[PDB]
């Protein structure tokens, strides 16, 4: 039997299978307590538990795809949508310190040792995974990746206890403890493997193509409008006929989706009390944009989040300042005109969507809470749907030796570390690309980059990643 | 550069409420991630933590005189500690760390001080 | 740990070394900071993290951090490094040390 | 081409520490066996006498 | 490494050693160069390939390389020794040491 790194997508005209691979490091945890917290909040504070565990997180897009391979993705095809992942943990070679006293630290191999790992197919614990957070993987396959420790929130009951105003959330009835040691646990030792084997549901797809054509202009420039326009107003209409050089009153039968507080440039568009505990809804909507380029500069937001960088990485969403959306977007109203800058959902409307782009994320969680709208895809990139990807707990263990009969000898949790290699594959069913009778050349696929500075290559940790992030819809559809 | 300049009331013996402030100059307050402590050092003896405070109203407090002190923010960050029938005297200086990672363990430490004010009781 | 064992004083002479000890619980899974306190100033960080010091501390401060305890050496200590010494770690809240007092 | 990289076994942390070296040290030793088959032809013919 | 450290001087007589310290981040794994300059001359080449050294140099000197420092070793100090000695490494592209005033 052959032990293989696996790496690389394979295309066709139906879905592509891409697979990574990564070193994993369960390091370690001095003490194997629960850690609940002392937040203590003074201004609703926040109430937590700390699992000794280590779940993984491989939610983005940049690891299944390499720039080549994501390139190839966008030129080619006209959807994306993933339907099944599978999760294999290699060899693992669970190791323990001696400490040289004198040198410090002498690693030997221990086969004794092994690796707890439990998977959530049940969904029982809290899922924390998709929120966008700094401990996501490696970009790149030659770096170690140190999974982070699990933990979470938790709803209890805030009391107001101490001088001034100190308010701390105390456990009620309804928090929660969930020790994950009442579960069932591949004790995994030195060479085993495990697996997960988790199988999407039927999600829409992405459709990474753009339009060559706004919908507020999809008639025939000539030819007029067979409706009318009112000219008189107050009781006398006296309606108009139309010419063909009206089309800034040409009559739509789809109005644009919402823009619930898009403008220019803390906390953002923020819900809460009065003024002061106000929660943040930072980037906004799935409908909006938070970053394009108008005649002269690029516009940035109040709603925007920075994917990295400081200045910001923002992705160009050109495909949204096309069809009536955009930053400073205003719409108006003849009541006895009020400027506002929400606009509301207005029956019958289209509002095509946020790019995804190289970074975003793959699925976030809807919450269990009923009643779902649209919530097919998540902000922060992503789709977002019940039931994702479960996490995989890894803990290693506590072996908690010496005793001696009655002594408290050594350190009793001697010292014990893991490395692996955790080998993830995903396929994403694509569609075809859309028709178009163009005798254009399309615009070319590259990512975007200024000046000399090139996009993902090593210079003189080397890597560096572009100023923009690369997005996904740079082909024509035609609409 | 970011400096951290105290003020004093005095001395007051009879259990009067003891309040300081800590104006930051350099930089602002509710500017990202720095925490926002109050340190006492007795003379002749170790130096003392109270507690710190981040912008965002969350504050962590000494377990010794977690009943007594009260750390607070309005770009001012303000101490109120009462109950001084214990002659505690001591000094009391600002200090600001960079909030960590992980939130486990500490990976900064408190590099800018501030000039230290003597409170008698 | 929860409480860092420091001793009272160290005596030097110029030319030599003081070493002195942080003791702690579990004190090498841990990070320990360093604070010089000249006589009527304020604490300065002296090193950080164990083995790092910053640009205004000269180069001839290092410590160390090994299984339950922690030092901190001077190469050649001249007439102005008579200082409170003292050692700070987290222990989810802050612990302070005692101080050696060179 | 044969590529020929060992591993990098990045150990220990300690949970927050950069304990160690993180590379650990490690180098292999091995056997590299080559075989070649060489299609030879005959010698050319020569009626010489030298 | 990319930067070396050592410390500023050393006091020695004549009839022992004088061992310095040539610090720095993955070194054992590095050649370390060592050169003699005496007051109003250029450098000479000491020590080379940290054991290692040429004919013009007697058999006095001697080096080593472990861990993340390298020393220099002078077996039975003249009264010639008095030089400043630099430890010279290649991180791609050439990194000088501070140097030990002798």
């Amino acid at each position: 039997v052959k032990s293989m790194w696996s790496e690389g997508a394979t295309f066709s005209a139906n879905s592509v299978t891409c697979t990574f691979s990564r070193q994993f490091l369960i390091p370690y945890d001095p003490e194997h307590h629960y850690k609940v917290f002392s937040p203590a909040a003074s201004s609703s504070p926040i109430m937590g538990y700390s699992t000794p565990w280590r779940y993984l997180d491989f939610n983005a897009l940049n690891l299944f795809f390499s720039p080549l391979e994501f390139q190839h993705l966008i030129e080619n095809y006209g959807s994306i949508a993933p339907d099944a992942l599978t999760v294999t943990i290699s060899e693992i070679a669970v190791k323990d310190v001696t400490d040289k006293t004198g040198g410090g630290v002498q690693v030997t191999d221990s086969t004794t040792g092994r690796l707890c790992m439990l998977v959530d197919h049940e969904y029982k614990y809290p899922y924390v995974l998709g929120q966008g957070q700094d401990t996501l993987a490696p970009e790149l396959p030659i770096w170690v990746y140190f999974p982070p420790q699990y933990a979470y929130l938790t709803v209890g009951d805030v009391n107001t206890q101490g001088i001034s105003g100190d308010s701390k959330k105390l456990a009620s009835e309804e928090s929660a403890f969930y020790v994950l040691e009442h579960s069932s646990f591949q004790l995994l030792g030195t060479g085993g493997t495990a697996t997960m084997s988790y199988k999407f549901p039927p999600v829409p797809p992405e459709n990474l193509e753009g339009c060559s054509q706004h919908f507020y202009e999809m008639y025939n420039p000539l030819y007029g409008s067979r409706l009318g326009v009112p000219d008189t107003l107050g009781g006398d209409p006296k309606f108009r006929s139309l010419t063909h050089e009206d089309h800034a009153i040409q009559p739509q039968n789809f109005m644009p989706g919402p823009l619930v507080n898009s403008v220019s440039t803390l906390t953002g568009l923020s819900t809460g009390t009065s003024q002061n505990t106000r929660i943040s809804l930072r980037p906004g909507p799935v409908s909006q944009p938070y970053h394009h380029w108008d005649t002269d500069k690029y516009v940035t937001g109040i709603n925007a989040i920075s994917h990295g960088q400081g200045v910001g990485r923002f992705p160009n969403e050109k495909e949204q300042l096309k069809q009536l959306q955009g930053l400073n977007m205003h719409t108006y109203f003849p009541n006895k005109y009020t400027d506002q800058i929400e606009r509301p959902l207005m029956v019958g409307s289209v509002w095509n969507r946020r790019a995804l782009h190289y970074e975003s994320q793959l699925w976030s969680k809807i919450p269990n809470l009923d009643d779902s709208f649209k919530t097919q895809f998540a902000a922060l990139g992503g789709w977002g749907l019940h039931q994702p990807p479960p996490q995989i707990f890894l803990k290693i263990l506590p072996q908690s030796g010496p005793i001696g009969g009655i002594k408290s000898m050594g350190i009793t949790t001697l010292v014990q570390y893991a490395v692996g290699i955790m080998t993830v594959t995903m396929t994403f069913k694509l569609g075809p690309r859309k028709a178009t009778g163009r005798w254009n050349p399309q615009p070319g696929v590259y990512p975007p980059h200024a000046a000399g500075h090139l996009p993902y290559v090593l210079y003189d940790h080397g890597y560096e990643k572009p100023e923009e992030l690369w997005t996904a819809k740079s082909r024509v559809h035609p609409l | 550069q970011v400096q951290l300049q105290e003020s004093g009331p005095g001395l007051v013996r009879p259990s009067q409420t003891l309040s300081l402030s800590c104006t930051v100059s350099g930089a602002s307050i509710s500017s990202g991630g720095y925490y926002w402590s109050w340190i006492r050092q007795h003379p002749g003896k170790g130096l003392e933590w109270i507690g710190h405070i981040y912008y965002s109203g969350t504050v962590y407090y000494n377990p010794s005189l977690r009943s007594r002190v009260s750390i607070s923010i309005d770009n001012q960050l303000s101490l109120k500690v009462a109950s001084v029938t214990a002659a505690d005297t001591a000094v009391y200086y600002c200090a600001r760390v960079r909030v960590d990672s992980v939130r486990g363990a500490g990976d900064n430490g408190f590099d800018p001080w501030g000039h230290g004010t003597l409170v008698t009781v | 740990a929860a409480a860092l064992t420091q001793p009272l004083s160290v005596s030097v002479s110029p030319g030599q070394t003081a070493i002195f000890t942080c003791s702690g619980d579990n004190l090498g899974d841990k990070y320990v900071y360093w604070f010089q306190q000249r006589p009527g100033q304020s604490p300065a960080l002296l090193i950080y993290q164990d083995n790092k010091r910053p640009s205004g501390i000269p180069e001839r401060f290092s410590g160390s951090n090994s299984g339950n305890t922690a030092t901190l050496t001077i190469s050649g200590t001249q007439s102005t490094d008579e200082a409170d010494y003292y050692c700070q770690t987290w222990d989810s809240t802050v612990v302070f040390g005692g101080g050696t007092k060179l």
